[PDB]
C-alpha cells in the first residue's frame, strides 16, 4: 500500500494518547456480544454467559488490551506490516486456530468503539485512513494461514 | 436471520431516541460509505459531487433513512414491507446486495459517533440484525 | 431470499440427479473448501489429515451432504427444518457463518465438475439461492 | 504475492489450452443469469430477457471472449498484475462504473465453467492455484477505484 502523509499522521494520532485500558476491553467485549461465535476461543476466560458478565470480565478486558497493543507494531512499521505480522499470523493459525474472518469483525467493532470515543474528532478522512490501516493489518494477520 | 421480540423492542427503543436525527445520520453514513468504500460511488455517477455534506449526499442520505424509518414501521414483516423498494433496487439501480452490508456498517459507525452512550453492545447487536434483515428484504426481488 | 416455486422444483429435480453421489460431492467439496480456503481449517484442527480424500474429510463431507439432503427435503421450511443443526453450529462448533458461503461455493464448483451437463446456469441460480437459504437457516440460532 | 512454480505452470497451462470462444461466453452468460444485476452495464447488448436469450446473444458472447482475453496479460506477467491492470481498473471505475464486487462473482462463474469443462483434470491443486490467481487479478482490477 502507498500511504499519504495525512494517513500516517492520522494513524499516529489515534494511537499516541490512546487509552488502551478503555478502548481495548470495549472493542473485544462488544465483539463477543455482537458476534458471539467469537467466544469459541475464550473457554479458559471464565464467565461469558451474558453481556454484563462479558463487560465485567477482567480476563477478557486484559485480552482486549493485549490485542489492542497488538496494533502497535503496525503503527511503528507501516510500510512493512506484512513482515511485522508474519509471526503473529503463524500463531493465530497454527497454535490458536482463530478463524481470520474474526479479525475483520473485531476491526469493525474497534471502529465503532473509536467512533464513539472520538466524537467530532472522528472525521470522514479519519475513518478512511483507519479503515485502510485495519484492512492492511487484517490482511497481514491472514497471510500465513495454510 | 429472524428478529426476536427482544431485537424488535430494542430497535424500536433506540429508534425512539435517534429518529429525530434520521436526516443527519443518513447524510453522514452515505458520505462515509462513499469516501471510505469508494467502490460504492459507482452507483452515484449521475450526481458527481459525492463530497461529505454535499447537496446530493444529504438528499440521498435522507432517502435512505426514510427507508430505514419505513423498515422500523414494517419490522414484523420486512419482506413484504420493503417489496417496492426491493423492486426499485433490483431493476432500476441494480445495486449489488454486497453494498447493503457496507452502508449498514457505516450507519452503525455514525449512530455510535452521534449517540455513544445509547449505542451499547446490546443495542448494537439488535440494530446490526435489523439492518441485515433490511438488506435481505431489499435483495428479495433481485432474482 | 425467498425461494420461488421454480427454485424449489429446480433444486428438487437437480437433487434427484445428483443425490446418488451425495457422499462423493461432500468429500470433494469439503476437501476443496479446506485446501482452497484454508481459513476454514481452523474448525478442523482435531483431525490428523485434512488433505483431499482423507478419512476424516470423506467422513465429514458425507455428514455435510446429509445436511444438504435434509435441507432439500425441508425446502418449504428451512428455518424449522435446520433448527437443530443451527443450534449445533451456533453453540458447539461456533462456525463463523461467513464460512457457509465458502462451502456453498465449493459445493457448486463440485456439482459443475461432476455433473457438467445438468448444471446449467438455470440450475446454478436456483441452487445458489437454495444454499444461501441453507446458510441463513444455519445462522438462525447464532444471535 | 509469493507464487510457487507449480501455480505458475498450472495457470499457464489453463490458458494455453483454453477455447476462448467457448469458455468466455459461458462464464459471462452464467454471470448475467445467476447474478442478474450485472446486466445493468449491457443495455446496448440487446436481448437479455431469459437465460435462453442471454446464452444465444452474440454480442454478450463476443464480450465474454474479450473479458477472458483480458486475463491474458496477467497470465503472461503474474508478478506485475497490479501495475499491468492499472489502466483497465481506471476504465472500469471512471468510464464504465462497474461495481468491482462483480469481478469477484464473474470469477466464481468462470471457476464453475472451467471445472465443468475440465472434470477430473480440475484437481484440487488446480482450483487452489486458479482461485489464488483470480484473487490477485480481482484485487488489481479494484485498485484504482477512488
Ligand atoms: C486486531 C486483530 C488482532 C490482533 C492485532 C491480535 C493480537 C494478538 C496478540 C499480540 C496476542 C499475544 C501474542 C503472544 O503471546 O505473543 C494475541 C493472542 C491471542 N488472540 Fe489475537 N489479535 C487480534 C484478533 C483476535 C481475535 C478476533 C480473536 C478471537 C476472537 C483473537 C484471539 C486470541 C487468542 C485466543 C490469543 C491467545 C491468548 C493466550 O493463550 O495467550 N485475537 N492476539
Ligand atoms: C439500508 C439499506 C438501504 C435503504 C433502506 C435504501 C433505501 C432507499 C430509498 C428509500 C430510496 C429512494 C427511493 C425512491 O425514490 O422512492 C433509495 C434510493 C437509492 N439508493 Fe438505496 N437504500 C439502501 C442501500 C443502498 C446502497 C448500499 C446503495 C449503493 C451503494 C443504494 C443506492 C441507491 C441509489 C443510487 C438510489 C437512487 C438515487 C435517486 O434516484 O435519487 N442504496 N434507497
Ligand atoms: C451447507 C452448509 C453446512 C451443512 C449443511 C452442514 C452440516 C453438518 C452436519 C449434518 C453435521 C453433523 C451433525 C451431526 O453429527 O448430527 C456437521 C458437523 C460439523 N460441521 Fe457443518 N455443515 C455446513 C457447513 C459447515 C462449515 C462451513 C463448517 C466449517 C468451516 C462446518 C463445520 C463443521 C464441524 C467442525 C462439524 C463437527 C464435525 C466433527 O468434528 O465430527 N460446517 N455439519
Ligand atoms: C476478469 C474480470 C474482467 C476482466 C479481465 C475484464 C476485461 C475487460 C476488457 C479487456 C475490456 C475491453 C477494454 C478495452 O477495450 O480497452 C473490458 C470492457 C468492459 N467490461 Fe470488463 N472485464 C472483467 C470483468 C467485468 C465485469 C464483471 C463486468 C460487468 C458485469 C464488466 C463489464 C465491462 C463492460 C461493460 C466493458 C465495455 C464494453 C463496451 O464497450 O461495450 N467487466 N473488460
Amino acid at each position: 500500500v502507498e500511504w499519504t502523509q495525512q494517513e500516517r499522521s492520522i494513524i499516529a494520532g489515534i494511537f499516541a494518547n490512546l487509552n488502551y485500558e478503555d478502548i481495548g476491553p470495549k472493542a473485544l467485549a462488544r465483539c463477543l456480544i455482537v458476534y458471539p461465535w467469537t467466544q469459541r476461543y475464550f473457554g479458559a476466560y471464565g464467565d461469558l454467559s451474558t453481556p454484563d458478565a462479558i463487560k465485567g470480565n477482567a480476563k477478557i478486558a486484559a485480552h482486549g488490551v493485549k490485542v489492542l497493543h497488538g496494533l502497535d507494531r503496525a503503527v511503528k512499521n507501516m510500510d512493512n506490516i506484512n513482515e511485522a505480522y508474519s509471526e503473529l499470523s503463524v500463531l493465530h493459525s497454527d497454535k490458536l486456530h482463530v478463524d481470520p474472518d474474526n479479525f475483520r469483525i473485531l476491526g469493525d467493532c474497534l471502529t465503532v468503539v473509536i467512533a464513539a470515543n472520538l466524537g467530532d474528532a472522528f472525521t470522514v478522512e479519519t475513518q478512511c485512513a483507519f479503515q485502510k490501516f485495519l484492512a492492511v493489518v487484517v490482511f497481514a494477520l491472514g497471510r500465513k494461514y495454510h | 436471520t429472524t428478529l426476536s421480540d427482544k431485537d424488535k423492542s430494542t430497535v424500536k427503543a433506540l429508534w425512539g431516541k435517534i429518529s429525530k436525527s434520521a436526516d443527519a445520520i443518513g447524510a453522514d453514513a452515505l458520505g462515509r460509505m462513499l469516501a471510505v468504500y469508494p467502490q460504492t460511488k459507482t452507483y452515484f455517477s449521475h450526481w458527481p459531487d459525492m463530497s461529505p455534506g454535499s447537496g446530493p449526499v444529504k438528499a440521498h442520505g435522507k432517502k435512505v433513512m426514510g427507508g430505514v424509518a419505513l423498515a422500523v414501521s414494517k419490522i414484523d414483516d420486512l419482506t413484504t414491507g420493503l417489496g417496492d423498494l426491493s423492486e426499485l433496487h433490483a431493476f432500476k439501480m441494480r445495486v449489488d446486495p454486497s453494498n447493503f452490508k457496507i452502508l449498514s456498517h457505516c450507519i452503525l459507525v455514525v449512530v455510535a459517533k452521534m449517540f455513544p452512550k445509547e449505542f451499547t453492545p446490546d443495542a448494537h447487536v439488535s440494530l446490526d440484525k435489523f439492518l441485515a434483515s433490511v438488506a435481505l428484504a431489499l435483495a428479495e426481488r433481485y432474482r
